[PDB]
RNA sequence: GUAAAGCGCACGCAGGCGGUUUGUUAAGUCAGAUGUGAAAUCCCCGGGCUCAACCUGGGAACUGCAUCUGAUACUGGCAAGCUUGAGUCUCGUAGAGGGGGGUAGAAUUCCAGGUGUAGCGGUGAAAUGCGUAGAGAUCUGGAGGAAUACCGGUGGCGAAGGCGGCCCCCUGGACGAAGACUGACGCUCAGGUGCGAAAGCGUGGGGAGCAAACAGGAUUAGAUACCCUGGUAGUCCACGCCGUAAACGAUGUCGACUUGGAGGUUGUGCCCUUGAGGCGUGGCUUCCGGAGCUAACGCGUUAAGUCGACCGCCUGGGGAGUAC
């Protein structure tokens, strides 16, 4: 958005799930693609990419298992006017561990587990079950 | 509004350049002019508040602008706001 | 260029949003069902069909629908099986248990003429008698061979045949429907979009289904 | 939204929040470490009173504050930018947007005069009332005030309240399109300022119709009413005040997403533009409705669906939006 791009990403990816749509677009941004490159690996989405070297516009693609979609939960902590920055020993676990936590670290965008195995915190970006 | 002999007129005193109807020195100029030419339409009539509110939006207007040079480059605020009489 | 030129388009832009992947491309007035998507379709579904008539199962094919009622017995009855061609009685599938009391007294009342049972009582008897068979023989007439509850359900329009899907998918009877532009696929779980109507498109495919189905148990 | 709860609406200071890139900083933040965080409680493991309560060793914890050494993803600061947000310019478009001043036609009432004559007016009936001092009706001339049939619409403009005859003058906003320009200059906003239907208030005007009060007639058991005949404030104007309404979408403002169908109104591109016309692409707006949401009704891309930023508000009924 215009004063939230991080916290819309997560929106029109949810919002494209429940449509069964195919793929998500939107503007880019360091950060966002940085998450987008997390839930890749984590084989939440098949794959990612951008067009523009002025104007960036983000793409990523949709996933689902059987009848129902893949990313069926999908929200944000860390927003403006009410920021969380936790350590290496408060780091939330989604699902009992099941689900992701993005969380960034100052060796980059990382996840519950990747932040945790390396001892570091961050601060939250969003819980991904 | 405006007289496009005056508008276009304008432009060319406080532009940086040519044609720069966009430059804050410009636009913000612009309004003034608009404004006080208005002073006295509403020194007449004065019930024709409708008419303010667009008065009130461009003097606020303005001033968003104002505050802007300020915070872009001291210089340029001071060096404005003499050739347009402001802060009264 | 085969068979399959018949049921190119139909339905207007009543349409359904649901129905769009199978839409070839909307041209003059209403769209037309892309058939690159309907061949697989064409046989993934009587492939089904073709495996399960080989497990000696029961097919009921529901078109209460008047330019398919007469024409939809050579496909079932004929090819002896199961089907619907009136009114879908409330609960022929799901409160069967009562329903299948009806076919009784249908049966034995099938009887009264076959033999010199029918000469009894009043002529004027006899009569309103008869016209229970009408009726009967005409709303489960195509049904009183089926002692227990099928195995699949192939119906033509998906619209109409609405009810008579629904408690299907209620009992866990697989259903291979024929749908259409504005008809509701949600409920088929094995879609065919085809032309839900023309006299032609009907035929064709009922026909071609009994096909697989008549050497489906080799 | 209807249960208690969106301020009547705007503008906006403080405050909160802030598109995209690179460098830089290292304040937030994260990592390590050093202090300190009294002991005792609590907790874990383990000891002694025959057990327990109790007593007790060591640790754990004391979620904090500070300091030092780092880490630089994100937030913040500084520097230089970028253009899609926001804004400026150009040229068009529609409009009951506002303020001022004119002006026209229909009707009412009244004044005068002509014709003409015993009724008119009113109600469910009636009666009050008006009529032979000549009404009513009718026709001619004149005075005056208020409101603008038809077009008028499920229409349009406005922040809200609200805004309809035609003309001129001063003026605001909205939208489209080729574009050109500025370069985050933005969103929200307690307090604050301003705008606010009608009724009402002050001074001075005006006053046709309508009409609280008031007065007759009728109804009725009664009728301080509904009905009828009258009628004052008021309704109208100026200027100042009062600030409320079921000030209602009973639904705060701003932004991004999310199947569809039919229609309205206004801009623009295009099409044998040969046409009423046909295909798109923006603004605003009706009705139906899917997912979803909902306690249900229902809302449903103009959301009451999925989210984000800021603000107002609610916490059982009565007492009470009352007392002080
Ligand atoms: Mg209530
Ligand atoms: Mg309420
Ligand atoms: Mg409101
Ligand atoms: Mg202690
Ligand atoms: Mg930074
Ligand atoms: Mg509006
Ligand atoms: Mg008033
Ligand atoms: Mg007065
Ligand atoms: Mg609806």
């Amino acid at each position: 958005s215009m004063q939230d791009p991080i916290a819309d990403m997560l929106t029109r990816i949810r919002n494209g799930q429940a449509a069964n749509k195919a793929a998500v677009t939107m503007p880019s941004s360091k950060l966002k693609v940085a998450i987008a490159n997390v839930l890749k690996e984590e084989g939440f989405i098949e794959d990612f990419k951008v067009e523009g070297d002025t104007k960036p516009e983000l793409e990523l693609t949709l996933k689902y298992f059987q009848g129902k979609a893949v990313v069926e939960s999908i929200q944000r902590v860390s927003r403006p006017g009410l920021r969380i920055y936790k350590r290496k020993d408060e780091l939330p676990k989604v699902m009992a561990g099941l689900g992701i936590a993005v969380v960034s670290t100052s060796k980059g965008v990382m996840t519950d587990r990747a932040a945790r195995q390396a001892g570091l915190g961050g601060e939250i970006i969003c819980y991904v079950a | 509004s405006l007289s496009t002999e005056a508008t276009a007129k304008i432009v060319s005193e406080f532009g940086r350049d040519a044609n720069d109807t966009g430059s804050t020195e410009v636009q913000v100029a612009l309004l003034t002019a608009q404004i006080n030419h208005l002073q006295g339409h509403f020194a007449e009539h004065k019930k024709d508040h409708h008419s303010r509110r667009g008065l009130l939006r461009m003097v606020s207007q303005r001033r968003k602008l104002l505050d802007y040079l300020k915070r872009k480059d001291v210089a340029r605020y001071t060096r404005l706001i003499e050739r347009l009489g402001l802060r009264r | 260029m085969l068979k399959a030129g018949v049921h190119f388009g139909h339905q207007t832009r009543y349409w359904n949003p649901k129905m769009k992947p199978f839409i070839f491309g909307a041209r003059n007035k209403v769209h037309i069902i892309n058939l690159e998507k309907t061949v697989p379709m064409f046989n993934e579904a009587l492939a089904e069909l073709n495996k399960i008539a080989s497990r000696k199962g029961k097919i009921l094919f529901v078109g209460t629908k008047r330019a398919a009622s007469e024409a939809v017995k050579d496909a079932a009855l004929s090819c002896d099986q199961f089907f619907v061609n009136h009114r879908w009685l409330g609960g022929m599938l799901t409160n069967w248990k009562t329903v299948r009391q009806s076919i009784k007294r249908l049966k034995d009342l099938e009887t009264q003429s076959q033999d010199g049972t029918f000469d009894k009582l009043t002529k004027k008897e006899a009569l309103m008698r008869t016209r229970e068979l009408e009726k009967l023989e005409n709303s489960l007439g195509g049904i009183k061979d089926m002692g227990g509850l099928p195995d699949a359900l192939f119906v033509i329009d998906a619209d109409h045949e609405h009810i008579a899907i629904k408690e299907a998918n209620n009992l866990g009877i697989p259903v291979f429907a024929i749908v259409d532009t504005n008809s509701d696929p949600d409920g088929v779980d094995f879609v065919i979009p085809g032309n839900d109507d023309a006299i032609r498109a009907v035929t064709l495919y009922l026909g071609a289904v009994a096909a697989t189905v008549r050497e489906g148990r080799s």
